[PDB]
């Protein structure tokens, strides 16, 4: 009967949790390590200078 | 830490129906834009697309604190 455990363990991680404030709002920078994986690179569409 | 205070403090008795001041005087808001790019200005339809970033400032004596930290930098959650 994982999910129980797991319920409370989600639920311990929301009780008080603020998803206003970026993690570490004092004493850090928030480092966001990007990646992109291009699927399909559609149609340049030429007549509006757009892709 | 004391900035979800801050932000629970702001939040209560706050009525977001009511504008700053609604039976005293008018609200004051300054308009700033940054026009990136002027769309193709199409003549068939009498129209042209713009694409800005349009910023408002007004006062709003609700959302006054008192704390070490001097401004809230907020995303649109808020």
């Amino acid at each position: 009967d994982n999910t129980t455990v797991f319920t409370r363990i989600l639920d311990r991680l929301l009780d008080g949790y603020d998803n206003r404030l970026r993690p570490g709002l004092g004493e850090r920078v928030t480092e966001v390590k990007t990646d992109i994986f291009v699927t399909s690179f559609g149609p340049v569409s030429d007549h509006d200078m757009e892709y | 830490g004391d900035v979800t205070v801050i932000l629970n403090n702001l939040l209560e008795g706050y009525d977001n129906k009511l504008r700053p001041d609604i039976g005293v005087k008018p609200t004051l808001i300054h308009t700033d834009m940054y026009v990136n790019s002027i769309g193709p200005v199409n003549a068939i339809n009498m129209e042209y697309t713009i694409d800005i970033f349009f910023a408002q400032t007004w006062y709003d004596r609700r959302l006054k604190f008192n704390s070490t930290i001097k401004v809230l930098r907020l995303n649109s959650n808020m």
